[PDB]
């Protein structure tokens, strides 16, 4: 109903605009959020040109048509979260929604390609007639990266389990992706690999048998 | 000098009961309007219901997710909220957090409809709604290296290399949740390819929730 672009990037110190659509916003008032991992969400800005104090000033929000906008001028490092905009749901209802929310990335370090190790299956692991591919990433930054499976150049759409990225203590990012087979299949393909691809450039680690 | 804190989450199986609390000072409480609203881990907000005050006849309000089968309540004597949930199914899971609820509308000028907004918010309670029972991992090697921690519940394991001698050059991945379910973790660490026979690299893997302490020797193929 209230809906979002779901990801969005700003450099330090620049401006972005984060918007929100739908229908009930062309008679309603939209409220901001701020949401970051393991904190309760703030409230950034509701109504018409209301910013609660404590807000940095360089929140403000914005609305016209069927769309309302929340803009930072001037993003900090403490600007990187989800953002979403709250309203009610459609004209004569009493239910209030979220819109699908707004991951902001504030490039805070230098761009660095990843680290990638994969893993074959352990012996002690097939003969428990279980095999599995342990892909591991880390060192990248921004914290986003696309991991593809392929089977003897043939990509596989089953059995992988992918992180969300996380911070590591040197502030680039972390992920790893997991592949599950049988032994069967392990054997049956020439070689497994594990492609990473991080800001347009893609790293490709390869184990066989 | 507002304050509010949750309580009651935890894990529940499907099909189960909770009775979540969230307690309020520093604010005319009694008359205030309450909100509900939960995160599941990874994913968005949403609006869960709300309370109003005496004004409205302490009217709820839920969503259609919900509504049947969560119920809204007050003890404004108290000081405190609740969300009763039953039936509970696994798109029940999520950080459930209470919400003091402001009223952006003007009366006497009727101009625009009424507007809730959550200006003052808790800290949150987690609610994991999963039929997942306690799971001792499967600890494999990965040969030239590191640790294989396999299909595991509930959080947390703790791995250490060398008992605690070797720290350098360790990284220990955050844990994925399967579909299943399950969680698995790898920890690997850098060394000297020459110091490979050496040096015998033991990582130590310890699942308290399920007594099980492993260590495994990782050496090459």
């Amino acid at each position: 109903e209230l809906t979002q672009d779901p990801a969005v990037s700003v450099a330090l110190k620049q401006t972005v605009t984060i918007t929100c659509r739908g229908d009930s916003l062309r008679s309603h008032y939209a409220s901001w959020y701020q949401k970051k991992p393991g904190q309760a969400p703030v409230l950034l800005f509701y109504g018409k040109n209301n910013r609660p104090s404590g807000i940095p000033d360089r929140f403000s929000g914005s609305a016209s048509g069927n769309r309302a906008s929340l803009t930072i001028t001037g993003a900090q490092a403490e600007d990187e979260a989800d953002y979403y905009c709250s309203s009610r749901d459609k004209s004569g209802s009493r239910l209030s929604v979220f819109g699908g929310g707004t991951k902001l990335t504030v490039l805070s370090q230098p761009k660095a390609a990843p680290s990638v190790t994969l893993f074959p299956p352990s012996s002690e692991e097939l003969q428990a007639n279980k095999a599995t591919l342990v892909c591991l990433i880390s060192d990248f930054y921004p914290g986003a990266v696309t991991v593809a499976w392929k089977a003897d150049s043939s990509p596989v759409k089953a059995g992988v389990e992918t992180t969300t990225p996380s911070k590591q203590s040197n502030n680039k990012y972390a992920a790893s992706s997991y592949l599950s087979l049988t032994p069967e299949q392990w054997k049956s393909h020439r070689s497994y690999s594990c492609q990473v691809t991080h800001e347009g450039s893609t790293v490709e680690k390869t184990v066989a048998p | 000098e507002v304050r509010l804190v949750e309580s009651g989450g935890g894990l529940v199986k499907p099909g189960g009961s909770l009775r979540l609390s969230c307690s309020a000072s520093g604010f005319d409480f009694d008359n205030a309007w309450m909100t509900w609203v939960r995160q599941p881990p990874g994913k968005g907000l949403e609006w869960v219901g709300r309370i109003t005050g005496p004004g409205e006849g302490w009217s709820v309000d839920y969503a259609e997710s919900v509504k049947g089968r969560f119920t809204i309540s007050r003890d404004n004597t108290k000081n405190t909220l609740y969300l009763e949930m039953n039936n509970v199914r696994t798109e029940d899971t999520g950080y459930y957090f209470c919400a003091r609820t402001g009223k952006y509308y003007d009366f006497w000028s009727g101009y625009a409809p009424g507007e809730e907004y959550f200006q003052d918010w808790g800290q949150g309670t987690l609610v994991i709604v999963s039929s997942a029972s306690t799971k001792g991992p499967s600890v494999f090697p990965l040969a030239p290296l590191g640790c294989l921690v396999k299909d595991y519940f509930p959080e947390p394991v703790t791995v250490s290399w060398n008992s605690g001698a070797l720290t350098s050059g360790v990284h220990t991945f955050p844990a994925v949740l399967q579909s299943s379910g399950l969680y698995s973790l790898s920890s690997v660490v850098t060394v000297p390819s020459s110091s490979l026979g050496t040096q015998t690299y033991i990582c130590n893997v310890n699942h308290k929730p399920s007594n099980t302490k492993v260590d495994k020797k990782v050496e090459p193929k």
